RNA sequence: GGGGGGAUGUCCGGGUCGCCCUGGGCACCUCUCCCGGCAGCCUUCGCGGGCAGCCGUAGUCCCGGUUCAUACGUCGCCGC
């Protein structure tokens, strides 16, 4: 295979500003209650400063980015708060989990509630006040009556209500006397007591019911530099009533909350603290601050309520802006997003015993596509679509000609205010389709000269887009769940070729059997939105694949008498175990007129479907998940995509690159280790002691090891039915592997994206905190 | 004028010698930044091999980790590069064929 | 400069400069390479700058 | 953007304007953003940005 | 140590002595046991032993192996008979190489100990509650607090009296004071040379430094001036204990060496003075 | 770096003309020991000695791609 390493695609990193998990803590259950906690959908929301709200799935240590909802130009995201209802019980003893909703603020006077199913904003709410800077939900004591409390710039604690899926501005609790008092943080002590952190060196404790002012904790000046006000950038509340507070001196102040006074000041960071996180029981404090520095705090032995800094470390690369913790289903993690666009997860209960993990800052969708016939590669971000031509092969180059070999060909600019959600291209590059969350537009390309081929009947936008390899069918996924398809008739004329798309002819999806308590509880029909859409090589067969593991296909029946109809084996095609992370058809056709549908899902689970036969291919009968190679079973990285050759399929995650020979069959990390949701165990340099040995028998020869704690016949039948795999890691920040032409030989564009200090925003330093 | 050209020929000799080492290494496939054309590069510089030893704080030395070596190699790599893999590579025997854009 | 050569850190002082700053240091070295009272320090910073 | 308001001298005739934020998201306030940015970098000055460039 | 044998407390000597190179053992001696030259064996451990100290009384003793630490609690209380002097020993690896260590007792019963191991990477680990973490097969997780200021190996770490302050001193010629209640440090930065050894008076008022350039000073706390000063001959010395920072393969490994003759004159008109 | 080999590709007299080889030019992989460094285990108080050794080059499950900087005591104005 032939590779072009490409680093000139400047994907603009966005500073991550907020994270929020669905649940803060799940109740501890043993092994005989795993059925009591299987069906709960914990999701992690991340808001980047380009208005980018993303949902990830922890996957017991999988960390797969499900959904990207982008906002328009000049829109940012400050706060993210999930609200989760208590566990309601059915009439027959079945359990209904809470219905979780997502709220966000955008440096506006507005709170926006996002519809996670529709993959867009649901409602806006605006009261007459300042622009909101911080907000939080009243926790449970009542049950049906929980309220958002938002502190803003002018000071006035506004109070919003959320009942029966409604978001309206209820009232204003108070406002501080001074107008220059700005509210920068908020966290709740109990059901009726709110703790707000205020930029006049103040931490006010208000009471929600009468809207009164219980007390006003204060802090002195900062004596490190000028700017005589300190600023309490974050507060949080321990379970035993005490309040932790990160401030602008790089301190952390522990306030006892029975009297609202300070009981400890701990100097850790050099510049200002930006975010905190608490353990679920209240033993560990995580403090992330603008010295790109994260510190871990534990109680001192002996006296009560007294904390001290165990250890600190520079995890990120820019200032650590936000973090949120989670402790449930045998996974104790805290995720911290900074300004380097890369969320780092850290194990909580085993912190210092297991490594952290930097999730990929590049998006999970490959976001790079190519028309291999025209040698066009293409990428997109906020409102522009960039197209490069390559003009040559590489056999010719097997030094001074490569600058001219690559070529910045085209930049398509999109009008309006929305952002490009998805894009796709024909094989010859003449037909480009781009979908915002409000529209979808076609561009005809001429070798440049671009024209806007108009869609009609849309106006609701779409989340996914694919084009037929014979350039006759534009299929898109509108509103997430509603898949629509459209014929395009290509009409020739003396000037050239023209294209006209018909009205969208909607095709219906299968009614799966799903219980009503599952449909209602959790997130509802959130996983119904389809993640990948894929044609066959001859555009006779389409398929879509959702977030749940259902893969629904369609077959084209002709006489334009062509129409897409449901495949009769689609009921036979089963639900996968998890989200299908990559799904495409084989380019090399079979012998029976059927197809080979290669589908890999986030548990590294590979398979190949015979869709018209509705069962697994015989290769897939032969090669079960325990027969995959170990360097593919322990990658800890979701495979971003695949590229095709005859019998070799190459896979690429974010850091890895594999090839598998589909023809043949097959013959470090430890499997049995029970770890947290982040990485493996330390082997060399850890603060915790590894080999604790007890010594009886004073002669020193009898020691003891003290542990530190708190289908056989199916394979017979399959072989009665009767290598080449190569891995590498030497392409580290892979964002796009895209094949080009011009076991067969094949060129490819490997578009990487390593970050750099010219790609991050700028640091800032006073006279006292110069780094080394 | 003898001491003039003594200085000149000394600096060009030492650059050609570092170039001998660097060309042998680029032939082996260590993938450093090598010049190709017949004129001199302006700064008479080459990229030496990345040492197997690092400097920790405050003054101790430890053996480099292959992870960090790969990090520095990906740093040293340029913008555009053709990196052809062969069947001997997929078998596990030989190395790749690399040409990077001459920065 | 003499103290920064006595401590082994003149390379450390020079290695992170910018274009206008390095033009300035070249300009000072050029102006004061003439005087034999500090031609030694001047040619040392000149060597490190060319390197 | 939105059309400016025509004044005949005593009254003001203006077109109401709400076609900006249909269902995507509201627009972020640049002044509040810069205000929070200033409170972040009260008196600090950035390090030199990059490598060797004018 | 001063321990009660039956009803008369007296000295017991605990010696750490080798039997192979990389191993050693601990032997206890009364005066009578040392007169007959037979001792009570306590524990033989097998990883390049450095030191051995003991908490007041003789309840807990601590042995400094290179990468590990051995804790020993005496098995029976009250020490009924002399022959029943046995220490159950627990061992565990400290993440660094042990340069020095100081223990302090949480108390006439010994409730707990709190140890500070200054490790030659430049770290100062604080293990909070060792006996309460090791009395109980299985043990709960322990996690040493890391205080890192020095660059080279710290030469001495000691707790100061009431236990608020963790004072320390290394090769950077600076007596640092870790506040340990807040997160702050405060320090006496400019001595003459490397801080080789420190101690605290019985009262918490006086510190005492043994300075590497053949010196010692008794300081009064919060006066921070040398109330007592003693200096010696300060020549080149081939030290028997080689170095505390020659253990971790620095850039220039410091060697016990003499290169050149000492430059020294006896001055006339005051022959009792010598310039060197 | 040296000494040597086993095997990779090549032109000049070439050879019945093929397996390749000798004479010249050679670049790579493999083995071999001596060179420079590191570590462990025994003997010696040490000086030294003995033993099976690794590293001298390249890209990772995640990841050390870390951890680390030197105080107070009093400020200002003018003169020699």
């Amino acid at each position: 295979m032939d590779i072009h390493r490409c680093r000139f695609v400047r994907y603009p990193a966005s500073a991550i500003n907020a994270v929020a998990f669905t649940h803060s803590a799940l109740p501890v259950v043993s092994s005989s209650k795993k059925y009591l906690q299987k069906n709960i959908q914990v999701r992690l929301a991340i808001g980047r400063a380009n208005g980018d709200i993303e949902i990830w799935n922890p996957l017991n240590g999988g960390w797969y980015q499900e959904v990207i909802i982008p906002g328009g130009k000049d829109r940012s995201v400050d706060g993210l708060v999930w609200v989760t209802d208590p566990d309601e019980e059915m009439a027959d003893g079945k359990i209904i989990h809470g219905k979780s909703r997502l709220f966000s603020i955008g440096y506006t006077t507005t709170i926006t509630e996002w519809d996670l199913e529709k993959a867009r904003a649901k409602k806006h709410a605006s009261g007459q006040h300042g622009e909101i800077w911080c907000f939080g939900v009243q926790p449970l004591p009542a049950a049906q009556n929980r309220k958002l409390v938002a502190g803003t710039v002018d000071g006035n604690l506004v109070l919003y209500s959320i009942e029966d899926g409604d978001l309206k501005f209820q009232k204003t609790l108070t406002r501080t006397p001074s107008k220059k008092t700005k509210f920068v943080s908020i966290a709740f002590q109990s059901h009726n007591i709110v703790i707000v952190g205020c930029s006049n060196s103040t931490i006010c404790a208000y009471d929600v019911r009468t809207g009164t002012m219980l007390r006003q904790m204060t802090l002195g000046t900062d004596l490190t530099g000028g700017s005589k006000n300190i600023i309490v950038w974050a507060v949080k509340c321990l379970p035993n009533g005490d309040i932790v507070s990160g401030d602008s001196t790089g301190q952390v102040c522990i306030w006892d909350g029975k009297t609202y006074t300070q009981a400890q000041r701990i100097q850790s960071h050099t510049q200002d603290v930006l975010c905190l996180s608490v353990s679920a029981d209240g033993s560990k404090i995580i403090s992330g601050g603008m010295d790109r520095r994260t510190a871990v705090y534990e109680p001192m032995a002996g006296q009560s309520g007294r904390w001290s800094k165990v250890f600190h470390r520079r995890y990120h690369q820019h200032d650590v802006k936000a973090m949120a913790s989670f402790e449930g289903k045998g996974m104790s993690v805290v995720v911290s997003g900074g300004s380097d666009a890369s969320p780092i997860v850290l194990p909580l209960r085993a912190l210092g015993k297991e490594f952290h993990r930097t999730l990929p800052h590049l998006p999970q969708h490959p976001t790079v596509l190519s028309a291999p016939k025209a040698r066009y590669i293409l990428s997109w971000w906020e409102n522009e679509i960039r197209i490069w031509h390559l003009l040559n092969s590489a056999q010719q180059f097997l030094p001074l000609n490569l600058r001219k070999n690559r070529k910045f060909l085209a930049q398509v600019l999109i009008k309006g205010a929305s952002h490009i959600t998805s894009a796709s291209i024909s094989e010859d590059g003449t037909l480009l389709a781009a979908s915002t969350p409000t529209d979808v537009k076609v561009f005809h390309l001429d070798p440049l000269y671009i024209k806007k081929v108009n869609m009609t009947g849309t106006g609701l936008g779409a989340t996914r887009v694919q084009i037929s390899p014979d350039k006759r069918w534009i299929c898109w996924a509108e509103e997430g769940s509603k898949v629509m398809i459209s014929r395009v008739h290509a009409t020739e004329s003396a000037d050239g070729i023209s294209y006209t798309v018909s009205v969208p002819h909607k095709l219906h999806r299968l009614r799966r059997q799903i219980p009503k308590h599952i449909l209602l509880g959790g997130l509802g029909s959130y996983d119904r939105n389809v993640s990948q859409i894929a044609f066959s090589a001859d555009s006779r067969m389409l398929s879509v694949a959702d977030l749940a593991g259902y893969i629904d296909t369609w077959v084209l029946r002709g006489p334009a008498g062509e129409r897409w109809a449901r495949n009769p084996k689609a009921a036979m095609i089963p639900k996968l175990s998890a989200a299908p992370v990559v799904l495409s058809f084989s380019p090399t056709p079979r012998d029976d007129g059927d197809y080979d549908l290669l589908v890999v899902t986030t548990l590294k689970q590979l398979l190949i479907f015979n869709p018209l036969r509705g069962m697994l291919s015989e290769w897939s009968r032969r090669n079960t998940y325990p027969k995959l190679p170990e360097p593919f079973r322990d990658t800890r990285d979701q495979v971003k995509g695949i590229v095709w050759q005859g019998q070799r399929a190459w896979f690429y995650g974010v850091a890895s690159l594999f090839m598998f020979d589909l023809s043949q069959d097959f013959s470090k990390r430890k499997r049995g280790a029970h770890e947290s949701g982040a990485g493996s165990k330390i082997e060399k340099h850890s603060l915790v002691p590894q080999r604790i040995r007890a010594a009886s028998a004073p002669d020193g020869t009898k020691w003891e090891d003290i542990e530190m704690v708190d289908g056989s016949e199916l394979q017979r039948l399959r072989e009665e039915n009767r290598a080449k795999w190569w891995h590498t890691y030497q392409f580290r920040p892979i964002m796009g592997i895209v094949p080009i032409e011009g076991i067969p030989p094949l060129e490819v564009a490997l578009i990487e994206r390593p970050l750099s200090e010219d790609d991050l925003p700028e640091r800032y330093f006073a006279e006292g905190e110069w780094e080394r | 004028e003898a001491v003039r050209l003594k200085g000149v020929i000394a600096e060009a000799a030492n650059y050609a010698k570092r170039a001998r080492r660097a060309l042998a290494d680029s032939a082996k496939g260590k993938a450093m930044t090598v010049h190709m054309s017949a004129e001199l590069p302006l700064g008479l510089k080459t990229d030496n091999k990345i040492s197997t030893e690092r400097v920790r704080s405050g003054g101790e030395i430890v053996a480099r980790s292959s992870r960090q070596i790969g990090h520095f190699i990906s740093k040293r790599r340029g913008i555009y590069s053709i990196h052809r893999i062969s069947e001997e590579m997929l078998l596990g025997a030989a190395g790749p064929t690399v040409v990077q854009e001459a920065r | 400069l003499t103290a920064l050569r006595h401590r082994s850190a003149l390379r450390e002082a020079l290695q992170g400069r910018d274009e206008l700053s390095v033009i300035n240091i070249l300009r000072w070295a050029g102006k004061y390479v003439a005087d034999p009272r500090y031609r030694s320090i001047c040619v040392d910073v000149a060597f490190h700058l060319i390197d | 953007k939105n059309p400016k308001d025509k004044r005949v001298g005593s009254t003001a005739y203006r077109v109401v304007s709400n076609g900006g934020d249909p269902r995507l998201a509201p627009k972020a306030k640049k002044q509040s953003l810069n205000l929070k940015q200033a409170l972040l970098r009260r008196d600090r000055v950035a390090k030199p940005r990059g490598g060797f460039f004018v | 140590d001063a321990i009660e044998v039956a009803g008369k407390v007296d000295d017991v000597l605990l010696t750490l002595n080798r039997l192979t190179k990389s191993s050693a053992q601990i032997i206890a001696y009364n005066s009578k046991m040392l007169a007959t030259k037979t001792g009570k064996l306590l524990h033989t451990y097998d990883e390049s032993p450095q030191s051995l100290r003991s908490v007041a009384g003789g309840r807990a003793i601590v042995a400094a192996a290179k990468e590990a630490l051995h804790i020993g609690i005496l098995k029976t209380k009250k020490l009924a008979s002399w022959e029943e002097l046995a220490y159950r020993f627990v061992s565990f690896d400290v993440p660094d190489i042990i340069s020095t260590f100081d223990i302090r007792p949480i108390i006439a019963e010994l409730q707990d100990i709190d140890v500070a191991v200054g490790g030659a990477r430049g770290a100062i680990y604080v293990y909070s509650n060792l006996l309460a973490h090791l009395h109980t097969l299985r043990v709960g997780t322990i996690q040493p607090r890391k205080y890192h200021w020095h660059r080279r190996a710290v030469h001495s770490v000691k707790w100061s009296g009431d236990g608020n302050y963790l004072i320390s001193g290394g090769y950077e010629t600076v007596l640092v004071l870790w506040q340990l209640d807040t997160g702050r440090v405060d320090f006496l930065p400019h001595l003459s040379a490397a801080i080789e050894n420190i101690v605290v008076s019985p009262k918490g008022s006086a510190y005492a430094l043994h300075l590497d350039d053949n010196s010692a000073m008794v300081l009064s706390t919060a006066e921070m001036k040398p109330s007592m000063y003693v200096s010696g001959i300060q020549s080149l010395v081939l030290g028997d204990r080689p170095s505390k920072d020659a253990l971790v393969r620095r850039v220039w490994r410091p060697i016990d060496e003499i290169a050149s003759p000492l430059v020294a004159t006896i001055s006339p008109q005051n022959p009792s003075h010598m310039f060197l």
